């Protein structure tokens, strides 16, 4: 029930997938994880460091609020 | 992966 995603927003977007191995939810859109393609599994950019445009993602969940 | 589509 823990909601960390790059970009600090804690509403749910509609279109969400969870760490397996830390069970935060992030935000699909954030992650530029495409709904076409969602992978079998799925590790958060802690569990699996990599770098991701974090204001992009704060500037597509701003107006979903 | 575990995904929550909410609707
Ligand atoms: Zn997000
Ligand atoms: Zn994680």
């Amino acid at each position: 029930d823990v909601t960390r995603c790059i970009c600090g927003f804690t509403h749910d977007d509609g279109y969400m997938i969870c760490c397996d191995k830390c069970s935060v939810w992030q935000h699909i859109d954030c992650m530029g994880i495409d709904r076409q393609h969602i992978p079998d599994t799925y590790l958060c950019e802690r569990c699996q460091p990599r770098n991701l445009d974090k204001e992009r993602a704060v500037l597509l969940q701003r107006r979903k609020r | 992966a575990r995904t929550k589509q909410t609707a």
